[PDB]
This record gives structure tokens, sequence and C-alpha cells, in this order.
RNA sequence: CCUAUAUUCAAUUACACAACCAUGCAAGAAGAGACAAGUCGUAACAAGGUAAGCAUACUGGAAAGUGUGCUUGGAUUACC
RNA sequence: ACAGGUUUGGUCCUGGCCUUUCUAUUAAUUCUUAAUAAAAUUACACAUGCAAGUAUCCGCGCCCCGGUGAGAAUGCCCUCCAGAUCUUAAAGAUCAAAAGGAGCAGGUAUCAAGCACACCUAUAACGGUAGCUCAUAACGCCUUGCUCAACCACACCCCCACGGGAAACAGCAGUGAUAAAAAUUAAGCCAUGAACGAAAGUUUGACUAAGUUAUAUUAAUUAGAGUUGGUAAAUCUCGUGCCAGCCACCGCGGUCAUACGAUUAACCCAAAUUAAUAGAUCCACGGCGUAAAGAGUGUUUAAGAAAAAAAAUCACAAU
């Protein structure tokens, strides 16, 4: 089992910014950091390049991302997972139906 | 600091006071100074009699025998000191130390003997 | 360390391949780099002095390829002997001459650099190893009428114990280990001593590059 | 373990929620049966004025 | 200053202390160029005594010299601290008294 | 401090006093939520109070706020291994978020003491150095030893100089 | 190449080459401040004796004056 | 900050400067002995001495210790570790290059655009996409070792070190120039660390034991410096009279001085006392009608809050 990564984003979720490089994704990951003097949580935004083999992932999408073995560039070190949400088009996890921002696209209470 | 190459070796740090010395057994690189980055430290070693009159010397027997099979090389005072501790078999230079006082003891008494009459 | 800003040396580089080159084609010769002046013992090409209990020996003995270039096939399956294992050690010591080559550019054909299987005090290793210290000026050459009656080797055992007593205080940690789990057995402890055998150091090192298994 | 009853607690509130969106259902409904008596008083008054 | 814009300015930090006439040192040896007589300002009358040296990092400056009675001539070495006279404009330096060339002051005998 | 709605959970007793520390294979956390409706009441106050305290614990898992885009509030755990962790809420309360999540995924107070009471082993009583991680600087200053050179002097009889003096004559 | 090894080459080639700047000096020009002799007016502070000021334009030794919009950081003293 | 002095005929508010506390250097005055810690101007050039030796030859080490802070915003912390070294049969342990990143990281946006800094193919070659970073500060300029059991970088210079300037102390001592800055051209490996040798053992200007220095704390063999208008403890008598002169701010000098020079007296420190320069600390979780501040107006991108529920649209001079 020696399938390492040296980055320390084993896996990280973010929103892609723009598909205009070819199988690229250009992804921009928000974590929160600690200012040290008023003590309160920002979001620090970071932009990452992944792998999409399948050229799927369009602008506006929520987009897991799994730290690649070996880097194919020195810029790409990281590959698309999965896709969690689709822009426009969201399904509930828990649920398992399509959604449009708050409102129940088909309702779970008709199974028929 | 990055070296070409060396060994691990459990010795004697000097860090002290003048006229009143001080040991720390530590266990660090052969080609860093003396009171320099160190490994792991081990103990402590006192050479100055204290109130009471002993000697006081400290040993970590466990992390000095996890590191010496790890491969950790020894200094002289250091075998001497574990050997008058009884970890480790007694050093052949105290015991021709021990001799050669021995002989200087048997000299000395033999020219004061001869001096006196 | 890796920053955006890092200049791509260049010279530092090419200076490695400069002095690589300069290592190969100007490498010193063995002849003039062992070369030895008699008077000062003074080595005129590394400028080094020979130790003082060496003195003796350069004057009064003889090297390998010194004896070497008056045999037909350069010592074939010849046995070679130091003067310092016929002092040390009663036991046979020898040297077996498998292949020697020995360099042209000395103009009296006293240099080289030899193989051959090593007997130290009897005991016979299987394996080809390189021969150590040919510059030393205390190689003796054994007689083909003596090459049999000096291989004559009695092999007698060791006395050596297999296991000593251990340290006070280190014993006495094992009579207070097994002690605290139960161990009712008041066994005296040893210390084996069977991996412990090490070589002398007239036991010569061999000189071949060591294999990472 | 502990993810299977994750899972069973995540079923359980599923059920929770089912059963409370039937209600909503049913009050949704009471609401278009408001909406339409009226919007057939409106409507039929705008009819009646163009008229 | 809401959060958002504190966060985004930073915290404040003190700007570093500016340098004075004697470019952060305590003392500059000088040899005296011009000695001179300057008046204070507008509140009090006198007639100070001056100086013009030039320092040993190549600036010329005018300083001033303590004390009653002084015997400083052209190409003398005294030593000025960063000593600033208040009714002297633009003089920020002063002669130490006591020096290779300018010693301490004598008692009226 | 005084500027924001509750001025103490910007405090340092307030981010330390919140005890939910994640396994080592805890990676993401992607907390969605809605802004209206009485439903969401307890994952909107769960982010308003609860993320603070979670993130002071654990800075290397990356927690990611989502709002409108899914009528369900939910919490979404991706861990090391692949496996999601999803975590339905939807009238559970404040507390009952947090009880939840360290139930799910989290660690025991034996885990805890375990690692701290390692933790505390590292900095060494008989150990000698810098008052930073060590107790004692020189052993002088111990009290049944000779005392430091600098403090009291030392007799005539353990100085260098007067050792010399004698081998000269 | 009846035991096994030796030597060699890693030097050049085509173009801009103080442009860009940094530190001093400089024939000179202009500004600000302090203004120990002052000269000329009185612009502002009182409906400061033409109410002040803003934007802009023109004019005048000078403070400034005037035109067009704007403000009260001016009054009209209040059964007038 | 437990604050105080200071704007005005006067009060309140706002607001800057200074004083009061601690530390480090230089200068002046004074000075008695010891102990400890530290020796600090120079990356300008060096006379001379020593600082790498060990050993039956081979070999091993020979900026390793030690020295310095010029450059680099360099860097702090964290993954992977090639390679080197110790012992083993492997495996283990130390240093750890190169590659990076969850995060942190001097001033300057009067540095706002950088100008090729990106992706796929299958092979390590052809080609096709029109990309990549950046107001959450890219690309630039200036300054500086540092976040310290420590770490980074340099060894006369050309960032390197083939080559070219050219004959190297940024080793211990010392010498010129320079600077406000001033340790011995001295003894040893007895004890530690390092190198060598199987070893007795050798070397080590590292280190130890010392010589010099009020740079600092302690004991005492020692008593001098500063100040006496307010802040801020403390002045009697003489001389000058907006002159000499004094001051950290306010300010004082009238044949009218507790503020100038001298005497007496007094206060505070003390082998130290003042002056100067550096520091530590000190600005805003505060305000924006009149004191500095609501930007001439609306929309929108990025971004932020949707925290309990409601609403949208009517006479009159918008354009
Ligand atoms: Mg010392
Ligand atoms: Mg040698
Ligand atoms: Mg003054
Ligand atoms: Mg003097
Ligand atoms: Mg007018
Ligand atoms: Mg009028
Ligand atoms: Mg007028
Ligand atoms: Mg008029
Ligand atoms: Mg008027
Ligand atoms: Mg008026
Ligand atoms: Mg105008
Ligand atoms: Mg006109
Ligand atoms: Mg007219
Ligand atoms: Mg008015
Ligand atoms: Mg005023
Ligand atoms: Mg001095
Ligand atoms: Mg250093
Ligand atoms: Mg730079
Ligand atoms: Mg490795
Ligand atoms: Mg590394
Ligand atoms: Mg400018
Ligand atoms: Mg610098
Ligand atoms: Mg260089
Ligand atoms: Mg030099
Ligand atoms: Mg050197
Ligand atoms: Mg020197
Ligand atoms: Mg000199
Ligand atoms: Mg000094
Ligand atoms: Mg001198
Ligand atoms: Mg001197
Ligand atoms: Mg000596
Ligand atoms: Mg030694
Ligand atoms: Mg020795
Ligand atoms: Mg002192
Ligand atoms: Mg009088
Ligand atoms: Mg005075
Ligand atoms: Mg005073
Ligand atoms: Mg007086
Ligand atoms: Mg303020
Ligand atoms: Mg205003
Ligand atoms: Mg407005
Ligand atoms: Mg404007
Ligand atoms: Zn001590």
């Amino acid at each position: 089992s020696i399938a390492r990564s040296s980055v320390h984003a084993k896996w990280v979720v973010g929103k892609v910014i723009g598909t205009a490089m070819q199988k690229t994704a250009k992804v921009r990951v928000t974590r929160l950091v600690l200012d040290p003097y008023l003590l309160k949580y920002f979001n620090k935004r970071k932009t990452y390049f992944a792998h999409d083999a399948l050229q799927q992932c369009t602008v506006g999408d929520i987009v897991l991302l799994k730290a690649l073995p070996v880097p194919r560039t020195k810029h790409v070190k990281h590959e698309l997972a999965e896709i969690i949400f689709k822009v426009g088009q969201v399904i509930d996890p828990v649920t398992g139906k399509p959604c449009a921002g708050t409102t129940y696209l088909e309702s779970p209470i008709s199974p028929e | 600091r990055a070296y070409r190459g060396g060994h691990l070796t459990i010795r004697l740090a000097l860090g002290g006071c003048t006229n009143r010395p001080f040991y720390r057994i530590v266990a660090a690189h052969s080609k860093c100074p003396r009171d320099g980055r160190f490994v792991e430290q081990l103990g402590s070693y006192d050479p100055l009699p204290n109130s009471h009159g002993e000697k006081l010397v400290a040993l970590n027997f466990d992390r000095i025998r996890h590191w010496i099979g790890c491969g950790a090389h020894l200094s002289k005072p250091v075998e001497k000191l574990l050997g008058l501790s009884g970890f480790y078999p007694l050093h052949p230079m105290m015991i021709t130390n021990a001799e050669r006082l021995r002989r200087k003891r048997a000299r000395e008494v033999l020219l004061a003997s001869q001096k006196t009459d | 360390m890796a920053r955006k800003k890092v200049r791509p040396r260049l010279i530092a580089e090419l200076a490695r391949r400069v002095r690589a080159l300069r290592e190969q084609r100007e490498r010193p010769r063995d002849s003039q780099r062992y070369a030895l002046d008699y008077e000062t013992m003074m080595r005129p090409h590394s400028g080094n002095r020979l130790p003082m209990r060496a003195w003796a020996d350069v004057r009064h003995e003889s090297r390998l390829l010194q004896l070497l270039n008056r045999l037909p096939l350069f010592g074939l399956g010849r046995l070679v002997t130091r003067k310092s294992w016929l002092w040390q050690h009663d036991e046979p010591c020898y040297w077996r001459l498998t292949r020697v080559r020995p360099d042209y550019a000395a103009e009296n054909l006293d240099h080289g650099k030899a193989w051959g299987i090593l007997t130290f005090k009897g005991k016979t290793e299987s394996e080809a190893r390189e021969i150590e210290q040919v510059m030393y000026h205390d190689w003796r050459l054994v007689p083909k009428h003596e090459e049999e009656a000096f291989t004559a080797f009695t092999l007698v055992p060791e006395d050596t114990p297999l296991s000593v007593p251990y340290p006070p205080l280190l014993r006495a940690m094992i009579l207070a280990q097994r002690q605290k789990y139960g161990d009712t057995s008041t066994e005296e402890p040893m210390l084996n001593l069977e991996r412990a055998r090490i070589d002398p150091w007239d036991y010569p090192a061999k000189l071949e590059a060591k294999t990472k298994t | 373990e502990l993810m299977a009853w994750n899972q069973a607690e995540n079923q359980r509130l599923h059920e929770l929620r089912l059963a409370r969106l039937r209600q909503e259902a049913l009050e949704q409904e009471r609401r278009q049966a408001e909406e339409a008596v009226l919007q057939a008083r409106e409507a039929q008054a705008w009819a009646q004025l163009k008229e | 200053a809401t959060l958002n814009q504190m966060h985004r300015l930073g915290p404040p930090k003190h700007p570093p202390g500016k340098m004075g006439p004697t470019a952060g040192r305590p003392q500059l040896k000088g040899v005296v160029l011009r000695t001179f007589i300057r008046k204070p300002k507008k509140p009090n009358s006198a007639n100070r005594k001056c100086c013009r040296v030039r320092l040993s990092t190549g600036r010329e400056a005018v300083c001033f010299i303590p004390g009653e009675g002084h015997s400083l001539q052209e190409h003398h070495v005294v030593l000025v601290q960063g000593g600033r006279t208040q009714d002297l404009p633009g003089v920020k330096l002063t002669v130490v008294r006591g020096k290779y060339d300018c010693g301490h002051v004598q008692k009226k005998k | 401090p005084m500027k924001g709605r509750f001025p103490i959970r910007r405090t340092l007793q307030y981010l330390g006093q919140g005890d939910v520390v994640f396994k080592d294979s805890v990676k993401v956390m992607t907390v969605n939520y809605n802004t209206h409706g009485e439903l969401g009441e307890g994952a909107r106050k769960f982010v308003f109070f609860n993320i603070p305290q979670i993130q002071y614990k654990n800075p290397w898992v990356q927690i990611t706020m989502f709002k409108n885009m899914t009528p369900s509030p939910f919490l979404r755990f991706y861990l090391d291994s692949g496996e999601q962790v999803l975590v339905d809420v939807e009238s559970k309360s404040n507390k009952e978020i947090v009880e939840h999540i360290r139930k799910i995924l989290g660690k025991n107070e034996e885990t805890l003491e375990k690692e701290e009471q390692e933790k505390k082993q590292l900095s060494h009583p008989a150990h000698f150095g810098p008052r930073k991680y060590c107790l004692r600087e020189c052993m002088c200053e111990v009290e049944g030893q000779v005392p430091c050179p600098g403090l009291v002097p030392l007799p005539k009889e353990m100085t260098g100089k007067y050792k010399a003096a004698l081998k000269a004559t």
C-alpha cells in the first residue's frame, strides 16, 4: 500500500472557478483562519488545480478533491473525486430528491 | 545543521560555571559542538563533592540502552561512569590506573622508609 | 529551499563537470603516487612523512611488487606473507595470489594492484578478496620447497568461554524483572558470546564495494 | 457500530420529517381550497364589470 | 470601524523612530569650520556662542557651545552630542565640554 | 471585546472551553444550513456558536459553511478513508448537535487523557537546560550541592589559580 | 581480451553593450518658513462700515473686486 | 498607566509634546579590593607567532570545531525523504539535500498590472487548446539575520567559481586606516568535545586555568556625582542685570534672581552620578453635525448579514 502524498490537503472541498483549461479544473477552497488580534474566524481562499479526466465540472460546482499520489505537473497535485452539488441541479443527500434552493422540485411524500 | 556524515555519540556536555563543572550525559551528533544541538538528554554528572560527600551521577538506563541498541557510540569517561554504576563491565583503563597508583604508593613508601634512617 | 525567485546557477554545475573531467584526465598514477624517498622518508606526491616506527622496515625489507617482478607468471598461485605476521602470529598466515595487475608506468615495475585468497591463522576464506597494503615494506615470499611445509597448520579448538556473568546492576535488573512477573527460578543468567567474535587489528579488510541487500 | 447508529438516527428523523410533511401538504390543500373560492369571487366580478 | 475593516487593515503598529541630527549616534567627532554668534528667538534676547563644524559623516551642521567663555578656533577637533537648544532655531547639536580641544570651563580667578 | 452581538465568543476562554476533538481520520466538515424557518434555529445557532470551538481544537480540519442550497440542514463529514458521514439536523438543538457529533465521531475522555499523559512525559523533571524546557539551569542552585560561584565565592582550595600557584613552587 | 585493462574529447558560437538607474555638483528658476530696522494700503473679526464663504471665469501693486449658481459657518429685532 | 506638566481673561471637550519606570552603548567627573557573567566599530588591508594531526607505511579527518551577519524578505512550523555516517546478515539510529504546503511571516499600492509566468495526448517526440498569477496585494522598490536547547547564509570579489580580477586572519592573539566605540602578539591538553591508532598514547588559540576592562549583579577594605521655580524631594548669603548665561516641557534673567556664576545649607543616589543615542512600553474593539473623519448620486462584481413576523403601486413641479 505504497500510495502517499506529501501535501497536507489529503481531502478538500471547494467551488469551481474556471473550466477554460482542458481536462483541468480551477477550484477555490475556503478555510477558516483565526485572526490573532480580533480572535475571529475569517474565510481564507486558496486556488487549487485538479485533474478532471471526464471534463464534467462546470462553473459553480461544489467539488471534493483527493490528494494525488504523484503530481502530474508542478501545479496540479489533486484529482476530482466526486461532485457534491452541481450548479442549479442540487440533489438532497438526506432525501434523495431534486431541490431548487429551499423548494422541493419533487415531493418525497408522493412515491408514485 | 547539515552534515556530510558522523555518528551518534553518548557523551558529556560541560554545561556549568567557572571553577564549578557540571556535565550533562547527552546523546548528540559527533560533528555538533559540545554544548550545541543534541538528540535526547539522558542524565547529569556532578564533579564536585556535596555537603554529605558523595559524587552524584544520573543515568537514564532505559533510554541509554535503547539508543545504544540503536547504534550510539560511547566516550571513554562515559564508559568509566557506566562501569562504576554496574551497568557495564569495568573499563580496563581504570584497572591499569589503579595498578599504577598501587605502584606509586609502593615507591612512595619505599622512598619514605629510605629517607628516614 | 524552493522559491519563486530561484536563480538558475550554471557555473556551479559547470565546475562539477570540469572537476570530474580533471579528476580522470589528471589522475595521479600509483607509481609516482606511492613513490618514496628513502633518505627523508618523505612522499614526493602527497607530502607526508613516514611514521617513525616504520623507519627500520623501509630500509631493511621489501614490498609485494618488489619481489613479484622476478616471478615468471607474476606469481600465479604463489604464497606471499608479511614479516609482521611472521612476528605476531606463529600460525601460518599467507596470501594465495590469483591475479596481479602491475603498473606499466613504473620503470622498475615495483607497483601494482593484486587480488588473491587470504588464509589467516590457518582459517581459509572461500571468497576472492583484494590484497590490502601492497605498498607496505613488509612482504616476504616463501620458496617452493617450503610451500608445503609452511601450510602445515594444526586445528586446535578455542577455549574461550561461551557465556559470561552479567554486570552486577544489569544482572540485578533481570532478577528484579522476572520476580515482578513471578518467576521463582533462581537460575544464574548468562550472557552469550557466540556472535560476539571479532577479528584482530592485524586482520586486513576488503577494499571492494559493499552490496546493499 | 457508530455509523450504523447514525444511519438509524437519520432514518428515524426522515420518518418524522415525512409525517410532518404530510400534515403540511394537508394544510396547503386547505390553503388552495380558500384561495380557489376567493379567486372565483374576484374573477367573476371583473368579468361582470367588463361585460 | 467594523470587525471586517479591522481584520482587513490589521493591528496598528507604531512607526520607527526617526533619526536625529547625529544619525543615531550618541556622539560625533567634528572639526570647527566657523565660530560665530547667533541670536535667540523673539521672546528672549542674547548672543549665543555658535559654531559650524564638519561631522565625521561628511555633513555640515550648526552646533552650540555651552558654558561661559571658550577658546575654540578654526580646525579644532571637538565632540558634539544631540543636545537641542530651545532658544536657537535649527541648532540641534551641542559641543561636549571636556574634550580634545574643548576642555572644561575655567573658574574666574 | 465590545464589537459584535456576543463579544464573549471571541475570547480565548470560550474557545478553550469547547471540548470537541475529532479523530485523525476526520478531514472535512461541510455544514449546509438555511437562514429561514423555525426548523433550522438549532443549525443556525450551531453555526453561530460552536463552529469556533470546534475549529480551535481542530486546526487541521477544514470546515466549510453553506447557506440556502438544500431545504434540510445537515452536516457532511469527509474522512480519510473516503466514507461520507451524513448527519441530518432538522429539529435538533444547539447542544444536541454537539453531543451527536461527539458521539458519532470524536475522541473519548480516556483517549484524551492518554494523549495528555504522554505529552507531559516530554518535559522531564530531572533534565537540565533552559527554563523554557527544563526546571533548572545550573546544578549549583540545588540545595545540597556546591553553590554557584557567582553567588557564594568558593574557598581558596577549590580555585584554579591557587592550584596553579602551588604547582609553580 | 594465455589473470584483465588503457586512452580520448565537454570548447565554443550570433547580437545590445551605460540604454535604465543610484550618489554628489551645477550656470540658474520657483516655492515654504522664520520674518531683530521697515514701505504701501486696510482685506477679514461689529449689517468691520459693499455681509461673509464655495465652484468657476476675468481683472488689478497688494490684501482683493466683479459676473453666474450655491451655503449661513449673518441679521430682518418676530400681536411688526 | 493610579498618572502628572503644558493651549485660554476664564471653563468644558478634543488633541499633540514632555516628565515619572526598566535596559544597552558612548562622553564627562570620581574611583579601593575581590567573586561571577560579558567583552560589541568595521564583509576596509594585513607585518609576525600558533591554530590538523594520528600511524609500521595504506588510510581517516583537514570552515568538523570556531568566526562573522554582506546578501537574501530572507524566513517560522509541518509531510516526504534521495544521499552520507555507526553496527549488523538483514534491519535499525543520526545528519538530512532536493520537492513542497494546512497555517504564520518588515515597510511601501505614489509598486496595479506581471508578459509566457498554463492544460491534455501518449511517448519521453509530434501536436492541439488560450491560457497562468493578481486589490484576500501578483509583478516591483527599500530595509534587516532571526520566531533562539536553536535555525539560515558567507568564507577576498565577480550571487556560483571552469575561468577573470589577484595573492586573502568575517580563527586565536596583535598591526595600519576608519570609528563616539580600544582584552594577552601569554600556559597547557590535568578534566570535557573532536581527529587518529587494536593500543599505551599524540594533537587541538575548541576548551580549561588565568592577565586586562566599573559593561553589569554580590560582599565589603571605599566616597564622589547630580539636584534644590512647577511637574518632582530639597537653598542662606553674595556678584551680573534681557549681558553673562540656564532648561526634558512650561519658561528665568527689572541696583527686584529660592530658575544665571560662587558660598552655606538641604534632598536623592552611590563606586557610581549625569548627558546623548538606542531600545521595552505607549495610537483606535475610539469616533465621523459644530474639533480629523458620512466620501456629489444610483446600480453592480467580489464579499458579507438574511437571526421573529409583516410589505410591494397611486392627487400635485421626475425625465
Ligand atoms: Mg565560562
Ligand atoms: Mg595522514
Ligand atoms: Mg539642552
Ligand atoms: Mg576632558
Ligand atoms: Mg469684501
Ligand atoms: Mg452698516
Ligand atoms: Mg475692511
Ligand atoms: Mg469701504
Ligand atoms: Mg466687508
Ligand atoms: Mg461680518
Ligand atoms: Mg472665488
Ligand atoms: Mg472689475
Ligand atoms: Mg463694472
Ligand atoms: Mg455670524
Ligand atoms: Mg487655542
Ligand atoms: Mg567608555
Ligand atoms: Mg555562528
Ligand atoms: Mg533586496
Ligand atoms: Mg534517509
Ligand atoms: Mg529534509
Ligand atoms: Mg510620490
Ligand atoms: Mg544587513
Ligand atoms: Mg563566493
Ligand atoms: Mg577579510
Ligand atoms: Mg579562514
Ligand atoms: Mg583576531
Ligand atoms: Mg588600529
Ligand atoms: Mg566597548
Ligand atoms: Mg586606543
Ligand atoms: Mg585607548
Ligand atoms: Mg600553549
Ligand atoms: Mg580532551
Ligand atoms: Mg588524551
Ligand atoms: Mg557597574
Ligand atoms: Mg542679589
Ligand atoms: Mg544648572
Ligand atoms: Mg530646575
Ligand atoms: Mg544656581
Ligand atoms: Mg484618538
Ligand atoms: Mg469636519
Ligand atoms: Mg451626503
Ligand atoms: Mg468633494
Ligand atoms: Zn552555577
